[PDB]
């Protein structure tokens, strides 16, 4: 199935066991990731155009 | 405990057997290589009384 | 470790057993619980600057 962020567990080290990742790669991983500072540039431009 | 995967020969070294027992009892965080070794010595004294 | 918000369930007493704890220091315990309304107000004001 495919992930949601409930099952993520946050931590501070991230050792070479782990799966290597950057920021954009990691919305389309994980379902409903929002970070709401991406989203909401969206909606000003949409709203005075 | 060594084997675990059946179609590749490769097998799996036995720290890793230890570390992945660990967080059946409680999922372990953070760990360090400081842990790995106050295990060990104490497993091999056993063995050797 | 941290806490996420998956972890609270919400019920409807909350008797003398826990912790006392106002709005504020609510979000700095938990790690990403985000009220949206506090946070669009500065976006706003960071867009007509
Ligand atoms: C049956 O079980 C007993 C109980 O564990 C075992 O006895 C242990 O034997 C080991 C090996 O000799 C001992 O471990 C060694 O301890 C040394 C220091 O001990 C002194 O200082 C400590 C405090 O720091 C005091 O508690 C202690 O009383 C002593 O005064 C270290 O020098 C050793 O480490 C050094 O060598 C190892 C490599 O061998 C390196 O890893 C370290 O870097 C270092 O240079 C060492 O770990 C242990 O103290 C004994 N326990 C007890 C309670 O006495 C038996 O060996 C075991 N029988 C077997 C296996 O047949
Ligand atoms: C993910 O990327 C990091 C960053 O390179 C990798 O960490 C390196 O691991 C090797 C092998 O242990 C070390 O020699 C390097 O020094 C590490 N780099 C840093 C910056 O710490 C990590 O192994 C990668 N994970 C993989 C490929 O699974
Ligand atoms: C958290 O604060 C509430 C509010 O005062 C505390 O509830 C009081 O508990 C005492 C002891 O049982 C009662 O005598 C008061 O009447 C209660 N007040 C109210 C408004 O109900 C609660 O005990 C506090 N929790 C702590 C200190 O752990
Ligand atoms: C990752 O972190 C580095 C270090 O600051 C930064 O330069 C880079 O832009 C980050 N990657 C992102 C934000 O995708
Ligand atoms: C969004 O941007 C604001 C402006 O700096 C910042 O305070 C906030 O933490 C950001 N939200 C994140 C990183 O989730
Ligand atoms: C807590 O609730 C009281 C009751 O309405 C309110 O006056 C107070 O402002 C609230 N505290 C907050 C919002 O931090
Ligand atoms: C944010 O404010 C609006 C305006 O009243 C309200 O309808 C909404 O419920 C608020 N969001 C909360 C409390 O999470």
């Amino acid at each position: 199935r495919k992930p949601q962020m409930s099952d993520f567990v946050q931590i501070t080290s991230c050792e070479v066991t782990f799966l290597n990742t950057t920021h954009t790669t990691f919305q389309e991983i994980v379902i409903d990731y929002i970070d709401i500072n991406k989203t909401i540039a969206d909606m000003l431009e949409q709203y005075h155009s | 405990m060594a084997l675990g995967s059946i179609t590749s020969a490769v097998a799996v070294p036995f720290s890793m057997q230890v570390q992945a027992r660990l967080n059946y009892v409680a999922l372990q965080t953070d760990v360090l290589q400081e842990n790995q070794k106050i295990l060990a010595n104490a497993f091999n004294n056993a063995i050797g009384n």
